[PDB]
């Protein structure tokens, strides 16, 4: 608990969850950020889009 | 571009093995080692075979390289992906040796970058191993080992 | 012996302020479902990007130098690591077990990307950062080359973190 | 002059006890090495061993080699040598060390610098600090325990 040490498959678990919900925000916004005001954000490659953008 | 867009007429001839790495188009260093730290950054131009330094936009976007040097030196570029943009960054903590962009010299000569990212004689970032190369009529490579920042 | 209970508490919070992951019992399970902004808080040991070629050494620690520049200091035992600055900054502390009172260090010579902790609220994007007497990130005769990446950013009453890339020294 | 000495010892080693055994010239390496740590080899010119080195060039006949130095020509510090190749081991010095040196004929936190001969003295552009006191091998040879963590800034 000290350290933030977990086993390796709850990592994954909660790792891909994270990874998903990223995923999603990708599908919808067409932006990748993990800012709430949205600054920051990964240049993509063009041609790349979303629902949103 | 690293790697000559337009295709050559002959087949070449490989019989050969000297004086044949006097490319553009060799990526990396001479001497590599397997732990060495390698990054990835998104690229501004074309930094390729020259000194990298660190530029953020207006917050919207990412921090990029730019090719550059002087005081706002942060590493060397040595490799691109041209099809995502990606410039490879040996970080200036980390020691470079090999083929490196030179201001169009000879081997005991102390080099430092310039504000293009090129290396020019003289605080000293390298010293060159060998003479200029002439591989078009403004392109000069010069072998350099990079041990960071000193003056 | 209410206020006494009330005095322990006070302490026990004022010392709690200075810990990386302080133990809490709480009443609530706290919600923090949006995954944006999840990352600043005073617990993420370690840097934002991490090579497995990264040089880290573990040495004593005297005070509390948890996300601060560290510096050599010789006393009899075994020599430690104090926060401090200036020019004899040896290198940063990345992570602390306090069980072990054993700090693990990022050298000078390893170029670092990560939240340290800063002097105050007065650093933007694009400065340039000196490291303090106290191992804090002051904006600017700088020995090392620290710029910022983002704000500072307040946790605690005192506690402010900043994304800084350290890659050096100066000349 | 020699790593391994070269007469022969007249005796056998007595090996019950465990403190101080370890300040031999013998000792080659580092007190404390990371597995993430870069080593290169070059061409040795002359001794350079336990000694700060820099690199010497030729006429252009012959590739480049290492000799002992410092100064503003330092590139890094020899730590061991292979005779019969005549290699010498070099860790550069934008990667810190920490080891046993040879030291100019000090306490502990006091900071040094390399000189013309690859040795280290009392204090400039070097960060090295000493973590204990001169050990006397011979008349003319003293080691120190220091630690050298890249250059500093003038």
């Amino acid at each position: 608990i000290n350290n933030n040490l977990l086993p390796f498959a709850q990592a994954y678990k909660l790792a891909s969850s994270e990874i998903i919900k990223l995923i999603n925000h990708f599908v919808l916004t067409g932006t990748v950020s993990i800012q709430k005001d949205g600054k920051n954000q990964k240049r993509l490659l063009p041609n790349m889009y979303g629902l949103l953008n | 571009m690293k790697n000559p867009q337009q295709d050559s007429g002959l087949l070449s001839n490989s019989i050969d093995f000297r004086d044949q790495n006097l490319i553009f188009s060799n990526s990396g260093g001479v001497c590599t080692s397997s732990k060495d730290k390698i990054e990835n950054y998104p690229a501004k131009g074309y930094p390729y075979k020259r000194g990298v330094k660190l530029s953020f936009g207006d917050g919207t976007t990412e921090l990029e390289v730019e090719a550059g040097g002087g005081d706002d030196l942060y590493g060397v570029c040595s490799d691109i992906d041209e099809f995502s943009g990606m410039a490879t960054v040996i970080p200036i903590t980390n020691n470079f040796t090999g083929y490196l962009t030179l201001k169009k010299v000879n081997p005991g000569d102390k080099l430092n970058f310039n504000q293009h990212g090129e290396l020019e004689k003289v605080s000293v970032n390298a010293i060159a191993l060998s003479k200029a190369h002439k591989l078009t009529e403004d392109l000069f490579i010069v072998l350099a080992s990079v041990f960071g920042n000193r003056a | 012996t209410t206020q006494l209970v009330k005095e322990y508490q006070e302490k026990r919070s004022k010392l709690e302020k200075f810990m990386k992951n302080p133990q809490h019992d709480a009443s609530l399970l706290s919600n923090s479902n949006e995954f944006r902004d999840k990352n600043v808080e005073f617990f993420a040991s370690g840097g934002t990007r991490t090579s497995k070629f990264d040089k880290l050494e573990n040495h004593p620690f005297l005070g509390y130098p948890y996300k601060r520049g560290v510096k050599r200091v010789i006393q009899h035992y075994e020599p430690h690591v104090e926060a401090g600055g200036g020019e004899d900054l040896y290198g940063i502390c990345i992570d602390i077990d306090e069980f072990s009172k054993t700090a693990t260090i990022v050298p000078i010579t390893n170029n670092f990307e990560g939240y340290l902790v800063a002097k105050d609220s007065t650093v933007k994007v694009k400065d340039k950062l000196i490291f303090n007497k106290d191992g804090a990130l002051e904006k600017v005769k700088a020995t090392i080359n620290a710029t910022a990446l983002t704000d500072a950013k307040q946790i605690s009453n005192e506690v402010y973190l900043v994304k800084v890339a350290v890659f050096g020294n100066k000349a």
